[PDB]
């Protein structure tokens, strides 16, 4: 089975570099066709560039000059190499093999080009509430504010916990800050015997934070 | 470079109904256009490789047609599972080009939202903000409204909210609303409410309570 | 006089991969005759069409096949792309003529002709005037293929299958190109 992993993504000022990897799994990459294709958040996809099987490179005009295509035989990995970097170029970056061959694309690994520094996030409670129907539903969450930048995830009880889950896409409040809530939906009579816990992950801000959400 | 225009942008059809989204490329492509199907918080994957041919993995529902400067993605009895954003794209003339994407969403009978409203916890408040959410849990179709009060004054310019991906398993949305006061500002008033208004609810249902209660 | 027309006027052509090469000997070729007589490429490097009427050569080599419309500009000096790569390479210090014309009403048919050939896959690139007949299974992973098709594992070679109406772009072209070389000067002008 063919596997592609991005990673080098993260944060980088404007004007400063990055190396992205795509580590192949399952086909010789210094053999095939690849291309980088992009998405800005809430965008459509954007190709960047492509290296043929012999080696030939072509980029898209936005990236020519600043961004270089290589690849390494003896690691089974393709690079791109982005210089004088821009908020524009801000994206998630996905490796494929691409257009030739059998297809296959990567998870992708996202770069946020700006000025602004890494935040760790604030976690709070949102407290399942007292008037909870007696044999019905009662819903519960944690609020993540006040991050910098994406992304974070949040499980609960350690991923035992999936149904009824929702985590919202963040929100960029005026502050330049994100904010999101993940909230569950419970059975009311789970409050007095069930722990219910939050786990957020910020890898940006190596923040790890476990919150335990009861009634008040 | 080649303009790739699709269209529709955005469709919303019925379980087991015939769906089509076109691509139009500026200029000529021959048989070299792909199709790629984005899934709520995934990868592209390949869907239909030059024209017509069906990529590993993908059911024979989806098929594509078309030649030249015209091409149609059709799947044939939509179902749930379905809902994504597709993209064509060409390939064959450099700069490789893709639409700008279809975003299918599926229809399901009008289901209300469950609502449940958050006071801003204790840490929080010490602080110095106080976060009120309102959730609104489940719902169909996606037109929702929150309307925020505080002592019955109605709120605008400070809230922002946020909406899920259609969800496959049960063809709902769900909405979180967050109104943000200073401390100082959350301690003057006592009603917080949230008022929502939905096709599937009769007449708006308001949840609330009272600071310090 | 040097017998071009044999070239240019072929019933059939070459697939790029598999290049045909004419090499011209002895004789008086009027290369003004050619430079009129008609063709939508008709570019010279090192060299001028008129000049070349008052020049000798040890020989001449006339090469030539299909391609479409869109890759002519791949057969010239300092190029990249499928063609240049993998079917036909010109060296940076190329001295002679590319000629080309369209074909559409010779070598496309109803349905697709699928005669005509290109090297899709290869490990490196072709050396000037290198010609790759190879017809091995390519294999793209580390698992060999044993002369069978499958994943990792591709025919080199792709068609065309050029289509009366095709736009322009894929429509095919047939190209001539003459290339010069300088023992006794044997190929002149009158
Ligand atoms: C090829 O055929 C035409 C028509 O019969 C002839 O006039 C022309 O001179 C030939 N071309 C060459 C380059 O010999």
């Amino acid at each position: 089975e063919v596997l592609l992993v991005e990673s080098g993504g993260g944060l980088i000022q404007p004007g400063g570099s990055l190396r992205l990897s795509c580590a192949a799994s399952g086909f010789t990459v210094s053999s095939n066709y690849m291309i980088w294709v992009r998405q800005a958040p809430g965008k459509g996809l954007e190709w960047v560039s492509l290296i043929y099987s012999g080696g030939s490179t072509f980029y898209a005009d936005s990236v020519k000059g600043r961004f270089i295509i290589s690849r390494d035989s003896s690691k089974n990995t393709l690079y791109l190499q982005m210089n004088s970097l821009r908020a524009e170029d801000t994206a998630v970056y996905y490796c494929a093999r691409e257009p030739y061959g059998d297809k296959a694309w990567g998870q992708g690994t996202l770069v946020t080009v700006s000025s602004a520094s890494t935040k760790g996030p604030s976690v709070f409670p949102l407290a399942p509430s007292s008037k909870s129907t007696s044999g019905g539903t009662a819903a519960l969450g944690c609020l993540v504010k006040d991050y910098f930048p994406e992304p974070v995830t949040v499980s609960w009880n350690s991923g035992a916990l999936t149904s009824g889950v929702h985590t919202f896409p963040a929100v960029l409040q005026s502050s330049g800050l994100y904010s999101l809530s993940s909230v569950v939906t419970v059975p009311s009579s789970s409050l007095g015997t069930q722990t219910y816990i939050c786990n957020v992950n910020h890898k940006p801000s190596n923040t790890k934070v476990d919150k335990k959400v009861e009634p008040k | 470079d080649i303009q790739m225009t699709q269209s529709p942008s955005s469709l919303s059809a019925s379980v087991g109904d015939r769906v089509t989204i076109t691509c139009q490329a500026s200029q000529d492509i021959n048989k070299y256009l792909n199709w790629y199907q984005q899934k709520p918080g995934k990868a592209p994957k390949p869907l239909i490789s030059d024209t017509s041919n069906l990529q590993p993995g993908v059911p024979s529902r989806f098929s594509g047609s078309g030649a030249g400067t015209d091409f149609t993605l059709t799947i044939s009895s939509l179902q749930p599972e379905d809902i994504a954003t597709y993209y064509c794209q060409q390939y064959d003339n450099l700069p490789i080009t893709f639409g700008q994407g279809t975003r299918l969403e599926i229809k399901r009978t009008v289901a209300a939202p469950s609502v449940f409203i958050f006071p801003p916890s204790d840490e929080q408040l010490k602080s110095g903000t106080a976060s009120v959410v309102c959730l609104l849990n489940n719902f169909y179709p996606r037109e929702a409204k929150v309307q925020w009060k505080v002592d019955n004054a109605l709120q605008s310019g400070n809230s922002q909210e946020s909406v899920t991906e259609q969800d496959s398993k049960d063809s709902t949305y769900s909405l979180s609303s967050t109104l943000t006061l200073s401390k100082a500002d959350y301690e003057k008033h006592k009603v917080y409410a949230c008022e929502v208004t939905h096709q599937g609810l009769s007449s708006p249902v308001t949840k609330s309570f009272n600071r310090g209660e | 006089l040097c017998p071009f027309g044999e070239v240019f006027n072929a019933t059939r052509f070459a697939s790029v991969y598999a290049w045909n090469r004419k090499r011209i000997s002895n004789c008086v070729a009027d290369y003004s005759v050619l430079y009129n007589s008609s063709f939508s490429t008709f570019k010279c490097y090192g060299v001028s069409p008129t000049k070349l009427n008052d020049l000798c050569f040890t020989n001449v080599y006339a090469d030539s096949f299909v391609i479409r419309g869109d890759e002519v500009r791949q057969i010239a000096p300092g190029q990249t792309g499928k063609i240049a790569d993998y079917n036909y390479k010109l060296p940076d210090d190329f001295t002679g003529c590319v000629i080309a014309w369209n074909s559409n009403n010779l070598d496309s048919k109803v349905g697709g002709n699928y005669n005509y050939l290109y090297r899709l896959f290869r490990k490196s690139n072709l050396k000037p005037f290198e010609r790759d007949i190879s017809t091995e299974i390519y294999q793209a992973g580390s698992t060999p293929c044993n002369g069978v098709e499958g994943f990792n594992c591709y025919f080199p070679l792709q068609s065309y299958g050029f289509q009366p109406t095709n736009g322009v772009g894929y429509q095919p072209y047939r190209v001539v190109v003459l290339s010069f070389e300088l023992a006794p000067a044997t190929v002149c002008g009158p």
